[PDB]
């Protein structure tokens, strides 16, 4: 009765969701750690020996010898953020993972996959709505750039000399802003000496030329810049601004449950997942520092729900803040994607009913 | 099922935290037996068969097959130890240890990784400023910078004529003190003779001939004339000098645990458990001599207590001793250097919770 | 030292707490198949083989074998919830197990359950203040009553005109309602005519003895005899001293006794069912006399009319308008014996329905509406609450729209769904919005009949709430055999 | 002295019984002190501080164990 | 850990519903080819000996040793068939068997049973309402009345005797007719003779203390005492003074008290049965009575013939000639306790058959005449019902085609083939079409003069379609060890 091929594995119906599924969170697990200011490096190994340390979430999937189908899937979203982003790639990554988690609770009880992408859809559509209806637009404003410049570098290695690397950034960036494109900038890490040594080589194009002790504070502190002109770029390019720290998140969360109580039906219970995962941000967010997640997570949507959309969690103190007085704005497009992305792709996931392999 | 193909290894959490805490604190204690004058040697016989009898951590962690990832990055310690400042190569690598064994407790009582960095890194700072308190600012100072080559010198295959040494590597370190340089101070050994008759060819250059009998007899005088160098070149770049045997450590254990009391939260535990490491050295000093590493130490505490941070361990009289009066004082740039190297490579430890072993 | 000893069991992490709520799940999971009007019973045979089929949790749950300690706590809850309110057994069994199955995911949460139970138990508290305020208070009130008689009828062969009979109900409840006395009512059945003629009397009706005495007396002075009057003439003037003009012997009484309560113009009835007769003694006050030497003025029944009507032309005794209203009688008529016995066990029901709902006149719309509520107002508190106490109250929540979720399993009526359209509809059309299993679709139960005393519900909640409490409490528990 | 204990059921009466035992033991113990220290853990707290300067001072191999002997402390609070 | 005692099984949802259909079904696969004139008996072996082949199903499962309670219930179906009409305890079995294989067909397009019962039940009705609908009356009247009495008794041990046996059963329904209680027909059977020797006695018989008292009396007042007359001449002086004749006492008399009597020419007989005594008192009038002190003339009954005779050298006191012989005794006489036990049945079951042509005489065709036309019935039904439902009364309906089904496969034909061919020429001609087991083709039964009391089929579905409920309602069987 040979109807499969040579050591092939295929499952059916439900049992397929939940392996395809599985193989999903735990993967993303593992890039899940790299999220927020102080993520933990990654040394991959392949089979060579060669040890790499990255904490970029699609460098990492992209070196992970891969043979599940369903987790290859997770790949092709981090390689589809880093090239519509940049950061971030592990957000989409473990945000997609979350949802499948959310379903979960639905497929093993025998909620239909199809009528499950419907709601994840509809969530989908009415969260991104909510992020161009309150996101905030300000300003080549020197003094703002700045400002934001030196809240970008802090929280990494380079939030010592903060003070410096901002001007050199904005000053890089307020010379070629036509729409600053990130392929005029010319960043060249020289380790050696001090990062206090540092020039910003300008007219247009320009040439950061660093200088640290070690490759360890010349490395952690490059990457530290290239954040500061991936968000100030933005806020001159495209004004759309969110609030971060998994702000957003708690608020979208909080209305799309919402909207359950009033659209009844199969949606109701799962929008309040869709919602439940998007709490998934904020509690990595105070794991990768040390702080219960529980606690913060409670008091958040408490502070949330009777403050406004800009409370989100100040890891660095461990407690809820108001983001927009800590000065904690990142581009609205950024989160824009992210439900994009993530969402209908977690949908997909779901949808694949049965996978056919072959030896 | 199998999501990645089997040929990268993959530890969870606690599972690669803890098989790293062994690792790096497994190597540490290989080093640790052959910390202070009557330092244990080990024999490296590679594949070939050319056996290596060194004291030095650098030589033995050279010689050493290792594969473990985690021991690896103890392999850069000591060898940027010895590329820097040279002399304690193997303290770096004890101490290292020391802070992981120190390091898994709090982690017993669920202190997030991360967080333990906290406490090791603002205890550690103050540790170097508390050096930068009890350090001896001396002065072209011709006596203290013999004293400090002799010093650099002594128990080595250079110890029999280390004056004539001392007297060589302070006038080519002179010479060139443009702001010296020891770029600009060559080294060359020659046989034929004995170890008096090595001179200084002259001068922002100098050459320094090395007369030996057998080569490797040579190749030690060299090795000690090289850390004598850099010792010179630490002081004449930094006017700072502390004293050996211990008492420093001690010092700091002291005042780290103080200040772990005015700091609450975690980070108290964490400088506490940070002092307690800075016992170790002294501990195995004590261990290495033959006598008592518990009973010395305390004995040390006490009358480093009533005799300020000036009083270490003699490990050639056999108890407590002022080392500053016996003449036992290193670099401060060596104590600087020794704490971060091990304390910031710690750091890596906890942030690494995978790995993709290859084989 | 040894952990224990060779009889010492014991249990820690999660290894206790886990097993524990497992079993609670096992057990409440059981009697929830027998949840609802749709309830599924259960065979139980215990040891020697016995049959007892039930769909009431305490029964089942005093009869399952039960091994392990933990569930047998939700025993003693269905115990307390059937000896202080009854009904409602089973939902505290399964409310309990969803307390935990709920706690134990803030449990994975690495929550010590302490915190938990605090939040059970401010939630609980809370829950039970929403009950004296949204106490749906009935009118005595006509018209709510009616609609709940109604649904006592219906699904039987009285369906067809369980309306009429659904006001005979309403006008004898409200007649002797002061508290609703179910063993007042006297439902005589007698086969004859169609059930539409069945009517209710305003007193007694007793199913003369001599054609000679009155068959109608005004204030009638009831005088209830134990031992017969059948060995002469002086045992009749000992009665007709008292004034006795009603006597009822409960045993035969001799011809010539009879011939003189004739000339005395007495009217008595002989042989009358002992159960009669206490009837009697409750009504017009009737002292119960053995010896017909003991009989004073004094142990005299007082009945403002006992005559004798021909019900379907029948010899029928009617002592009605005593002097305890208490004491009524809705003779039940219908074509065959065999039916009266039928509409007559339904008249039954609708007199216990109604009691419930005329006794603790704050009640609430059950079909699950009321725990609806509860999921709504409750998820707000713990958004004001913060820390764990949120999550816990939250859950908390979240297992109160079990009761409404399993009903509707329990009648094909997709629940994920119907549940859903129950809170959409709950708080759009108010608290008076639960689920009818009838027709499939969030009904006003306030508008239907469905109700369900305030005190009900606080002890179930309070009872289930607190068992969980002392459960999470236990993180190592060792008891030996 | 006899304390006769009355209550309706013997449910109340053990209560009675027991929390009455307890007000005697306090007061016993007020009485073989009269002193008093707070609770909660202020105490244990209070010693595993003091004990751990304690060793500093004390040296010997004593220190380390005293230590342990004042973080032995901090299980109560 | 161990939640329901330990070492206890537990099935779940598709466990509980699956095992308890296929255990009915199952149940009734192995008595399915005992129905109809070429059934196979079989030939079971109980642990002692008694090898009992036979091939009524009843019979059958009460030898089946059981486990399985579902199982246990059919038996008990079996016990309430062959406890009213006797035969077709094998049909109802087959039946209620396959209404549940048709019914887990729709259990595993997952339909509740809820909404499945309803349908079964609602669909019971159907059949009744067909049955009475298109049912013939066949005329009390001995002659048929005996043709209905008879075509049970056929085909058993009794068979031989059957005209003696149709005529005991006509006499005894003809005469407990007043509404026929069964109730009032006392058998008794004395071993001697043949089953030819039997009769009917027209009043109570018990089984003359003093060889010279009166044998026989004209006018007996017989006088029910139960105390006895030992220590007895103040006792046997109280009773003489209610002008009686014979003392049915219910202990022993003594010697002194049995010349008392003597001298007053009245029989007394000691030592009887508690069971006589209200036998005598319902039949002769006599009121039981205590001490003998409180034996009075009105306790006294009153009977026609009071003979004693030797029923086999036991001079058995026949008190007959009652007043109200409304308890006839009947006598069964049997080669041995085997083929007394068996008469005896027959003759019951007989006397209920003959219960209905005395009060219902309804009869429909056999040869599956019934069943089919029915099953024609309710799918018209379906069709005007419509819904989900539209599919499960069909399936009932084609249930009930198992009847004719089994009984033209025990002949050997093709069941499909007669099935397809019944159903045509029964969708035309009336329902006058059964399948002939003898000819193996469908002929007009009605013609063919094979018709069946409506009773006999009305029980059937009744039970077979109730069976259904209680096991698709058992939800979950525990209790083990």
């Amino acid at each position: 009765v040979i109807l499969l091929k040579e050591g092939t594995d295929s499952s059916q119906g439900i049992p397929q969701l939940v392996s395809n599924i599985s193989a999903c969170q735990v993967i993303a697990e593992a890039v899940r750690t790299t999220l927020g200011p102080r993520g933990m490096d990654k040394l991959i190994v392949d089979g060579r020996g060669k040890a790499t340390i990255s904490n970029d979430g699609a460098t990492i999937l992209k070196l992970l010898d891969v043979v599940h189908p369903a987790a290859k899937t997770l790949v092709d979203i981090a390689k589809s953020q880093d090239a519509e982003v940049g950061d971030g790639t592990t957000s989409v990554t473990l945000l997609a993972a979350e949802f499948l988690k959310q379903v979960k609770p639905y497929v093993e009880e025998g909620l239909h996959p199809q009528i499950i992408i419907r709601a994840f859809r509809t969530a989908t559509q009415l969260a991104v709505n909510k992020i161009k209806e309150i996101a905030v637009t300000v300003k080549e404003q020197r003094k703002l750039l700045e400002k934001c410049a030196m809240t970008a570098l802090s929280s990494k290695l380079i939030s010592q000399q903060k003070a410096f690397f901002a001007k050199m950034v904005v000053d890089a960036v307020m010379m070629l802003d036509d729409l600053l494109q990130l392929k005029m900038i010319g960043i060249k890490k020289v380790q050696g000496g001090a990062l206090e040594e540092s020039q910003l080589v300008a007219a247009k194009t320009c040439t950061i030329i660093l200088r640290g002790g070690a490759e360890q504070f010349m490395e952690e502190t490059e990457r530290s810049l290239h954040d500061a002109i991936m968000i100030v770029r933005r806020a001159i390019k495209n004004d759309s601004v969110v609030a971060g720290g998994g702000a957003i998140e708690m608020e979208l969360s909080k209305y799309l449950r919402d909207y359950s109580r009033t659209i009844p039906g199969k949606q109701q219970l799962l929008i309040g997942a869709y919602a439940k995962a998007l709490e998934i941000i904020p509690r990595q967010l105070c794991d990768n520092a040390g702080f219960d997640a529980t606690n913060i997570l409670n008091k958040l949507r408490a502070r949330h729900a009777q403050g406004g959309m800009w409370y989100g969690v100040d890891i660095n103190t461990e407690d809820i803040a108001d983001n927009f007085e800590a000065f904690v704005w990142e581009p609205a497009m950024v989160r824009i994607n992210a439900l994009t992305a993530a969402s209908e792709a977690a949908c997909l996931i779901v949808s694949v009913d049965e996978t056919i392999k072959n030896p | 099922i199998i999501k990645d193909q089997d040929r990268k290894s993959r530890l969870m959490g606690l599972e690669a935290l803890k098989s790293h805490i062994m690792a790096a604190k497994a190597v540490a204690n290989t080093m640790k037996t052959s910390l202070g004058p009557n330092g244990l040697d080990k024999m490296m016989v590679d594949k070939d068969g050319d056996v290596t009898v060194t004291n030095d951590g650098a030589t033995i962690l050279s010689m050493m097959d290792v594969d473990h990832q985690i021991a690896k990055l103890m392999v850069e310690l000591s060898k940027s130890q010895d590329d820097e400042i040279g002399d304690g190569t193997t303290g770096v690598v004890v101490l290292a240890g020391a802070l992981l064994e120190e390091a898994e407790q709090l982690l017993d009582r669920g202190i997030h990784p991360i967080r333990i960095a906290d406490g090791y890194e603002q205890a550690a700072r103050i540790a170097i400023e508390h050096l930068d308190k009890i350090s001896d600012s001396v002065l072209k100072n011709t006596e203290p910078l013999i004293q400090t080559a002799k010093t650099t010198l002594g128990s080595k295959v250079v110890n029999s004529c280390h004056r004539q040494m001392a007297e060589i590597a302070v006038n080519a370190v002179l010479t060139v003190a443009d702001d010296v340089d020891f770029e600009l101070i060559k080294v060359e050994g020659k046989v034929g003779g004995r170890l008096e008759d090595t001179k200084l060819i002259k001068s922002r250059a100098v050459t320094i001939f090395i007369r030996g009998g057998n080569k490797m007899i040579i190749e030690e005088a060299k090795r000690s004339l090289h850390d004598a160098l850099c010792v010179i070149r630490n002081l004449i770049r930094d006017n700072r000098v502390v004293y050996g045997g211990g008492a420093a450590e001690i010092s700091c254990a002291l005042a780290v645990s103080q200040e772990a009391d005015k700091c609450p939260t975690l980070e108290q535990y964490a400088m506490r458990a940070f002092a307690d490491a800075l016992e170790v050295i002294p501990m195995a000093l004590a261990e290495n001599s033959g006598m008592n590493p518990i009973q010395t130490m305390t004995e040390v505490r006490a009358r480093q207590v009533k005799e300020n941070p000036a009083l270490g361990i003699d490990c050639l009289h056999k108890g407590t001793n002022d080392m500053k009066h016996q003449h036992v004082i290193e670099t401060l740039i060596g104590k600087k250097q020794q704490i971060s190297l091990a304390t910031q490579m710690v750091r890596m430890i906890l942030k690494i919770d995978d790995i993709r072993k290859p084989g | 030292e040894g952990p224990l000893s060779v009889f010492g069991d014991r249990s820690t992490g999660e290894a206790i707490r886990s097993q524990n709520v497992m079993a609670a799940a096992s057990i409440a999971n059981i009697v929830k198949s027998s949840l609802g009007p749709v309830g599924l019973d259960k065979m139980l045979v215990d040891d020697i083989g016995d049959v007892t089929i039930t769909n009431d949790g305490a029964t089942i749950l005093k009869l399952l074998e039960v091994e392990h300690p933990a569930a047998k706590v939700l025993c003693e809850l269905a115990d307390l919830q059937d000896k202080e309110v009854g009904d409602g057994t089973t939902s505290v069994v399964i409310i309990a197990a969803e307390l935990l199955k709920n706690a134990d995911e803030l449990v994975k949460q690495k929550i010590h359950p302490t915190s938990v139970i605090s939040g059970y138990r401010l939630a609980c508290k809370e829950a039970v203040r929403y009950i004296s305020e949204n106490l749906i208070i009935n009118t005595l009130g006509r018209d709510c009553l009616i609609n709940a008689a109604k649904t006592s009828m219906s699904s039987k062969v009285i369906g067809i005109n369980g309306d009429f009979f659904a006001n005979l109900v309403v006008d004898a409840v409200l007649a002797i309602k002061y508290r609703y006395p179910v063993n007042s009512i006297n439902v005589l059945k007698a086969h004859g005519r169609s059930q539409m003629e069945s009517m209710l009397i305003n007193g007694y009706a007793l199913n003369v003895g001599s054609q000679g005495m009155p068959k109608r007396i005004v204030n009638a002075k009831i005088a209830c005899l134990d031992f017969s009057l059948q060995k002469t003439k002086e045992r009749i003037q000992k009665i007709l001293a008292t004034g006795a003009n009603v006597i009822l012997t409960t045993g035969g009484i001799d011809d010539m006794c009879l011939k003189y309560f004739v000339e005395a113009g007495a009217m008595a009835v002989r042989r009358v069912l002992k159960r009669d007769l206490k009837r009697i003694a409750k009504a017009s006050g009737a002292t119960v006399l053995s010896t017909l030497a003991n009989l004073e003025a004094s142990m005299l029944g007082q009945a403002e009319e006992v005559v004798q009507e021909r019900i379907c032309d029948d010899e029928l005794i009617l002592i009605k308008n005593t002097k305890a209203r208490t004491s009524a009688s809705v003779i039940l008529r219908g074509a065959n014996d065999f039916m009266c016995d039928e509409m007559e066990r339904s008249l039954h029901d609708a007199l216990c329905v109604v009691k419930r709902v005329l006794e603790s006149k704050s009640v609430v719309p059950g079909g699950g509406a009321v725990e609806a509520a509860l999921s709504i107002y409750l998820e707000n508190y713990a958004t004001s609450m913060g820390s764990r106490e949120q999550l816990a109250i939250a859950e908390f929540a979240r297992s109160l729209p079990v009761i409404p979720n399993t009903l509707a399993v329990n009648a094909a009526q997709d629940s994920t769904d119907l549940v859903a359209k129950l809170r959409a509809f709950h708080n759009e059309a108010l608290k008076w919005i639960g689920l009818d299993l009838v027709n499939g679709k969030p009904r006003d139960n306030k508008q239907a009949g469905v109700f369900e005393p305030t005190i009900v519900k606080v002890k179930s909640l309070k009872f289930a709430t607190e068992a969980a409490i002392t459960i999470l409490r236990i993180d190592d528990l060792i008891k030996l055999h | 002295v006899t304390i006769v204990v009355r209550g309706s059921n013997k449910l109340v009466i053990e209560e009675a019984e027991r929390s009455i035992h307890d007000a005697l033991c306090v007061i016993r113990c007020l009485v073989k002190k009269r002193a008093l220290i707070a609770g909660g853990g202020a105490p244990e707290i209070e010693l595993a501080l003091r004990l751990t300067e304690y060793s500093r001072t004390l040296s010997g191999m004593e220190s380390y164990c005293i230590r342990a002997f004042a973080d032995a402390m901090e299980v109560i609070p | 850990v161990l939640v329901l005692s330990q070492n206890t099984k537990r099935e779940s949802g598709r466990k509980v519903q699956s095992g308890n259909i296929n255990a009915a079904k199952t149940i009734a696969d192995i008595i399915r080819t005992c129905l109809g004139p070429k059934s196979m008996m079989k030939m079971l072996l109980d642990p002692m000996g008694g090898i009992v082949m036979t091939n009524d199903g009843n019979a059958i499962l009460r030898e089946i040793q059981v486990q399985h309670p579902a199982a246990k219930s059919m038996i008990e179906i079996s016990r309430t068939q062959d406890e009213e009409v006797g035969d077709g305890t094998t049909s109802v079995i087959i039946l209620a068997g396959e209404m549940l294989s048709v019914a887990e067909h729709f259990l595993e397009q997952q339909m509740h049973p809820t909404v499945v019962i309803s349908a079964y039940r609602k669909a019971l009705d159907d059949m009744i309402s067909t049955l009475k609908k298109i049912s013939i009356p066949v005329d009390s009247n001995r002659d048929t009345m005996l043709n209905i009495i008879n075509s049970s008794i056929t085909t058993k041990v009794i068979s031989r005797w059957s005209s003696l046996a149709c005529n005991i059963a006509l006499d005894a329904v003809k005469t407990v007719q007043f509404i026929d209680i069964k109730k009032y027909a006392r058998v008794e059977k004395i071993p001697g003779g043949i089953i030819e020797d039997s009769c009917v006695l027209r009043g109570v018989m018990i089984n003359v203390t003093h060889p010279r008292m009166r044998r026989y009396i004209k006018n007996p007042r017989i006088v029910l005492l139960d105390s006895s007359l030992e220590y007895i001449q103040q006792l046997c002086e109280d009773i003489i003074q209610l002008k009686p004749d014979v003392v049915i006492t219910e202990k022993g008399i003594s010697d002194l008290a049995q010349h008392y009597l003597m001298r007053a020419n009245i029989t007394a007989i000691r030592r009887v049965r508690k069971t006589d005594n209200n036998r005598i008192a319902r039949a002769c009038g006599a009121r039981i009575v205590s001490r003998p002190e409180e034996l009075r003339e009105e306790d006294v009954g009153t009977g026609a013939l009071l003979e004693i005779k030797k029923i086999g050298d036991e001079y058995f006191t026949f008190i007959t000639e009652c007043k109200d012989p409304k308890a006839c005794t009947i006598l069964l006489r049997g080669a041995s306790k085997e083929i007394l036990s068996e008469v005896e049945r027959n003759l019951q079951d007989a006397m209920q058959v003959c219960r209905n042509v005395l009060l219902d005489p309804q009869l429909v065709p056999g040869g599956g005449a019934s069943e089919m036309a029915v099953a024609h019935a309710l799918t018209e039904k379906s069709k005007a019902m419509t819904g989900v439902e539209q599919w499960p009364y069909r399936a009932v309906a084609q249930a009930l085609e198992v009847i004719p089904r089994t009984l033209i496969q025990n002949c050997g034909a093709s069941t499909i083939r007669l099935l397809t061919s019944l159903r045509a020429k029964h969708t035309q001609e009336c329902e006058t079409w059964g399948v002939n087991g003898e000819t193996g083709t469908l002929v007009d039964m009605k013609e063919l003069g094979i018709w069946e009391p409506l009773a006999v089929k009305l029980q059937t579905y009744k039970t077979a379609v109730e069976t259904a409920v209680l096991l698709l309602r058992i939800d979950d069987i525990v209790s083990g060890h």
